């Protein structure tokens, strides 16, 4: 016995075209090439993908977001390729200055292109969201993936839109740059009196660390019981096998309690979702309600 | 203060969420039992969850959990102490009897079906297209045990079709019958497949399947349990 | 008390040390020699934390803080009240953590499962050891380690981070973060996917694994598979923690400056380094 971390022997057959259910097959692509490389860790098969109206819209406004940032970066580079690569991570598409408040009348070079880029980002994400919902629905599945996606969206919405609006100016939003958004994050914590003292930030961290704890625990557990088909989780839920029993007892004997094959997935979705759920609340409250987390902490 | 109200509310919700999550995680295995199989006085601070039903596909019925539970198999162990907390020792051959790390669960004696209702696990010989596409092909290699002798030769791979993965090697024995060996219990090498869990002479006791081209959920557990069990019981 | 399916698993065997001498359960909990070892180390470490709290004169867990020795102590022992309680508590924590892992190994052996879990937990133990042992030793002083206090250890993160400017610029911290964010994303998606199949739309039979692959394929053009998603979660979370340890082990040992300076291997490269324009021109 080896560790079941990379496969030993890859096996390949006809491409699976997928379940049909109520999927509109007009919108499904053909199968892509198989990948021996991806094959050593997961499935080799690439495709089909589904591309409907919402996915095309999503891809289109996402490419437009990308190119709005792109055209700005080349303009910062003076149209020079070597300044483009040199400073790629230092380029920043910044929001309108505080004096334009919530106005859409900022000049194209002092915030207007940030507004335009944002419009495009907003359409791209919400279309992709309806898409995670619609792909589940077409398959007759639960809407858990769309629901979990909204928790990530909530944080991004707070950072870019809800908090800046409540604060009075787009200038509060996060710039589009690699290094510049890092600087925004550090500045954010500094002006709000140290975000370590934001209790929703400490909860977001407990859940971020707890996500790595839980996926290490669970990833390792399922591989430990793969010798019993433990990764076939759905049939272990429908009909508990010795994999699910040995996994549960490992934890029960280690820490005193345990999950089930289905319920470990409820711990998991909640552990992860709470990261950006508490995170969004802590950012939302910053400067609208609490100016100084450290001071707020000592007092109320 | 609104931040103060929010953190206090969030903590109330999290207590709620944890309690909900613990009860969901009690749908199998509870109520707790004493070592004689009677229910335990103490069941912890969380109530048993109200039953939920799954409708199984392909006419396979429904499962309701929690519900009256039973090993419907006899368990060949005896208690080791009057008081609780001590090991129960195998009364028989723990590998033939399916106890300890040789344990198997009485799963349905029906094969797992894919989305279309076809057996999910089939030998390459019964599954068009399938083939070793990378790494050392095991087929026709000698199967060797932890005793370093040969138990048989690999005559096939049993493949999870939907996942396109090798689940079992089928190994042919001296008398010309065969057994399934879980893929995760073999080290495929240049010249041999080595099976550290079993000596060559424990391969014949691997439970046998009723059909030469399909494996039931019950047989998979017997087979996997037997093979894992050898790590303790063939050491 | 036992789970309804548990008894057939409670056989003798699997111990690494002690034979049948500690081979028993207390309630749900398996004991084993490393179970008594965890007990001895955890008990003593907690007793010393209580002693330290009497020495500090507070019983409020928001206030208790066990500090490592002053930096002047270098790597020597310090008096109990001046860092020695920290050092003995660190030794108890290490033995408790390592002992917990060895007990998991015994539990794996008795249940006949792989050792992935204790192996995965060793990464967490190696990260704690990075901060409290490997890094302080390389820097020459125990006072570099973090204090054992709820809020004080957060002041330590802040002090240490700010010492190197914006720690965000540490490139192994960047890789670690990407792993952490990707891990939570993958955890959210995995729980969602399995649950959306086991709990389908009202008026539907349970979905099969093919629906999970179909769903991900429709969404994204690729499904890693049931086995791959569990390898992936383990890989992401372990790589996150490996890169965390790496980003600290290099900090104050092979790197002493503001982390933003590191990035000049790019900006100041001699050919484009001088071109008029951009952000650094
Ligand atoms: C990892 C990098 C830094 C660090 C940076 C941060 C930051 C930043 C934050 C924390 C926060 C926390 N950290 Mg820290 N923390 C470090 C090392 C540790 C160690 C350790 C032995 O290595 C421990 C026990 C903790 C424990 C804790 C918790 C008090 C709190 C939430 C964590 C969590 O849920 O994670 C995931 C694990 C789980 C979900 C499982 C639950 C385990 C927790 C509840 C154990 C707490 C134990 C503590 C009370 C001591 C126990 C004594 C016993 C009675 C013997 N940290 C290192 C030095 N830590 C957050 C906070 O809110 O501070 C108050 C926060 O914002
Ligand atoms: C100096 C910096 C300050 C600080 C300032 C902040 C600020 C400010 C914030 C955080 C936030 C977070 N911090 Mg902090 N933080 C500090 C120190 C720490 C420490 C520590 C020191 O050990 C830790 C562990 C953390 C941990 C964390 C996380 C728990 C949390 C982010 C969750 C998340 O998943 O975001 C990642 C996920 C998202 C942003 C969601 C994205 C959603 C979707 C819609 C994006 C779509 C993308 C698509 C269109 C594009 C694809 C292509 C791209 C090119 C890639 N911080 C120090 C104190 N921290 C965030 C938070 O919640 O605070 C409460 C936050 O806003
Ligand atoms: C102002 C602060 C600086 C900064 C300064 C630092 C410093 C300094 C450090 C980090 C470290 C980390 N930072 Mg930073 N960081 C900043 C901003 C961020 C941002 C962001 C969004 O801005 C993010 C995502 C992060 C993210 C991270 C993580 C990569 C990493 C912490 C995880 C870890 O090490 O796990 C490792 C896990 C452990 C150590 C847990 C081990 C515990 C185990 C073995 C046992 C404990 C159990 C016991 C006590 C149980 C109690 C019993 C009960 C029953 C439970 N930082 C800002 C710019 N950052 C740390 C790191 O990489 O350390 C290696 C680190 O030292
Ligand atoms: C959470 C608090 C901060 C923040 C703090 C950090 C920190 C700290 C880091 C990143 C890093 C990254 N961030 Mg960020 N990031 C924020 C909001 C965002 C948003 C957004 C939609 O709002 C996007 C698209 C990104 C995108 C990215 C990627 C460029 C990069 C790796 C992400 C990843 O692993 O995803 C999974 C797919 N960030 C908010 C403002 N981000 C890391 C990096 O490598 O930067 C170069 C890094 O260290
Ligand atoms: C809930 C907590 C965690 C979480 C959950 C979560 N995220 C999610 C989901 C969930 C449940 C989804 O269902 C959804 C998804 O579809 O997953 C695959 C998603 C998603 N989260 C994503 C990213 C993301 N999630 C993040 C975080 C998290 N997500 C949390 C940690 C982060 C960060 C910063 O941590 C990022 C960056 C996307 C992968 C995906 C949402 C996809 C989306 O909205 O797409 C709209 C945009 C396009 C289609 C644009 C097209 C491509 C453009 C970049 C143009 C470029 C084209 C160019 C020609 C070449 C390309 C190269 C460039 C990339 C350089
Ligand atoms: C490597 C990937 C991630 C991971 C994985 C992981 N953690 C794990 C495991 C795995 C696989 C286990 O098997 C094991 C477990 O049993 O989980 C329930 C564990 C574990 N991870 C735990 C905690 C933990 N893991 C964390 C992180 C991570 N764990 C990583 C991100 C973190 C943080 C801060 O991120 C914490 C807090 C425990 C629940 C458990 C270890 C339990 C244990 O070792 O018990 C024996 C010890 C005691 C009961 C207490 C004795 C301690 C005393 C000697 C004194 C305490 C001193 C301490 C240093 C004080 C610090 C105070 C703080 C305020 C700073
Ligand atoms: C599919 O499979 C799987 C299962 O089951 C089917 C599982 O259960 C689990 C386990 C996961 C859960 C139950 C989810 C909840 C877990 C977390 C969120 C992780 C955090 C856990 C804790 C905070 C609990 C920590 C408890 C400890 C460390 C116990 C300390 C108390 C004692 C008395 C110590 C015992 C001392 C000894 C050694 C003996 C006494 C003498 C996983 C991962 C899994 O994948
Ligand atoms: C964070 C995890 C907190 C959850 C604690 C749950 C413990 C439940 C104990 C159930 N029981 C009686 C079977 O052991
Ligand atoms: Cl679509
Ligand atoms: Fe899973």
């Amino acid at each position: 016995e080896y560790q079941n971390i990379f496969s030993q022997v890859q096996v390949r057959g006809p491409a699976d075209l997928g379940m049909t259910e109520d999927v509109n097959l007009a919108n499904r692509s053909g199968v892509g090439p198989f990948s021996t490389l991806l094959g050593w860790f997961g499935n080799a098969q690439l495709g089909p993908i589904y591309l409907g109206s919402l996915g095309v819209l999503s891809l289109f406004s996402g490419l437009m977001w990308f190119f709005t940032i792109g055209i700005w970066f080349w303009y910062q580079a003076g149209w020079n390729p070597a300044v483009f690569l040199r400073d790629l991570f230092f380029f920043s598409l910044e929001p309108p200055a505080p004096e334009y408040g919530l106005s859409f009348a900022a000049p194209l070079k002092e915030g207007g292109l940030w507004l335009i880029a944002s419009f495009f980002m907003f359409v791209a994400v919400w279309s992709w969201w309806g898409r995670t919902y619609l792909r589940a629905q077409a398959l007759g599945m639960g809407k858990h993936t769309a629901w979990a996606f909204l928790s990530a969206i909530w944080l991004w919405m707070v950072l870019g839109f809800i908090r800046p609006i409540l604060m009075g100016s787009w200038s509060e939003a996060v710039p589009y740059g690699i290094f510049s958004h890092l600087d925004w994050t550090n500045n954010f914590s500094l002006v709000h009196g140290n975000l370590f003292y934001n209790p929703f930030h400490g909860l977001s961290i407990a859940f971020l660390y707890g996500s790595a704890l839980l996926f290490a625990m669970h990833g390792a557990t399922i591989l430990a019981v793969s010798r019993f088909g433990g990764e076939r989780e759905l049939e272990q839920i429908a009909d508990r096998g010795t994999a699910a029993e040995r996994a549960a007892l490992f934890w029960r004997w280690t820490m005193g309690f345990n999950a089930t094959m289905e319920g470990i997935h409820r711990w998991a979705i909640w552990m992860a979702v709470l990261v950006t759920l508490t995170g969004g609340i802590g950012i939302l409250l910053s400067g609208t309600v609490v100016d100084n987390w450290y001071v707020w902490g000592q007092n109320h | 203060d609104l931040a103060s109200l929010a953190i206090y509310s969030f903590w109330i919700f999290l207590a709620g969420l944890i309690y909900y999550l613990q009860t969901e995680n009690m749908r199998e295995g509870y109520p707790l039992e004493n070592e004689d199989g009677t229910p335990a006085a103490n069941q912890g601070p969380f109530p048993l969850p109200k039953p939920k039903t799954f409708i199984l596909p392909h006419g396979r019925g429904t499962l309701t959990v929690p519900g009256p539970e039973s090993e419907d198999r006899p368990i060949a162990l005896a208690r080791t102490a009057v008081s609780e907390g001590f090991p129960h020792a195998p009364t028989g051959d723990p590998m033939k009897d399916g106890v300890g790390p040789a344990s198997w669960v009485a799963r349905r004696d029906l094969p797992e079906l894919d989305g279309h209702g076809h057996n999910k696990i089939k030998p390459m010989k019964a599954a068009a297209g399938f083939h070793v596409s990378a790494g050392k092909n095991p087929i026709g290699l000698p199967v060797r045990g932890c005793d370093l002798e040969i138990a048989g030769k690999v005559v096939d791979i049993w493949v999870d079709i939907p996942e396109q993965m090798a689940r079992f090697l089928e190994v042919e024995l001296k008398d010309g019958s065969t057994r399934l060996l879980p893929m995760q219990m073999v080290k495929v090498q240049s010249n041999r497949v080595h099976v550290n869990a079993l000596s060559s002479d424990l391969f014949a006791g691997i439970p046998t399947i009723k059909s030469p081209t399909e494996v039931t959920l019950l047989e998979e557990d017997k087979i996997c349990g037997y093979v894992a069990g050898g790590l303790m019981y063939a050491a | 008390a036992l789970l309804s399916f548990e008894r057939k698993y409670r056989v003798p065997g699997g111990t690494l040390v002690g034979g049948n001498l500690f081979d028993f359960w207390v309630g749900p909990f398996y004991v084993g020699f490393f179970g008594v070892a965890t007990f001895f180390f955890a008990a003593l470490g907690i007793i010393l934390i209580a002693w330290s709290a009497v020495l500090q004169g507070t019983w409020n867990p928001q206030l208790i803080s066990v500090y490592p020795p002053a930096l002047e102590y270098g790597l020597g022992g310090a008096p109990l009240a001046k860092g020695g309680l920290w050092q003995i508590i660190t030794i108890c924590a290490t033995g408790a953590f390592v002992s917990w892992a060895l007990r998991e190994v015994e539990i794996c052996r008795k249940l006949g499962i792989g050792y992935h879990i204790p192996f995965a937990f060793a990464f967490a133990i190696l990260a704690y050891l990075t901060l409290v042992l490997f890094r302080p030793v390389m820097m020459g002083a125990w006072g570099y380690a973090f204090p054992y206090g709820i809020w004080t250890h957060l002041d330590w993160v802040s002090n240490t981070g700010y010492t190197y400017g914006n720690f965000h610029y540490n490139p192994a911290h960047m890789i670690a973060i990407s792993f952490f964010f990707t891990n939570a994303l993958a955890l959210a998606l995995h729980g969602a996917l399995v649950l959306s199949a086991a709990n389908p739309e009202k008026g539907k039979e349970m979905r099969t694994p093919d629906h999970e692959d179909t769903f991900f394929r429709d969404l994204v053009g690729y499904s890693i598979g049931t086995l791959g998603i569990h390898r992936l979660g383990l890989l992401l979370s372990l790589s996150a923690v490996f890169f965390s340890a790496l980003c600290m082990i290099i900090t104050g040992t092979i790197w002493f400056d503001q982390w933003v300076d590191w990035w000049q291997w790019w900006v100041k490269l001699p050919w484009w380094a001088n071109i008029p324009g951009g952000i650094n021109g």
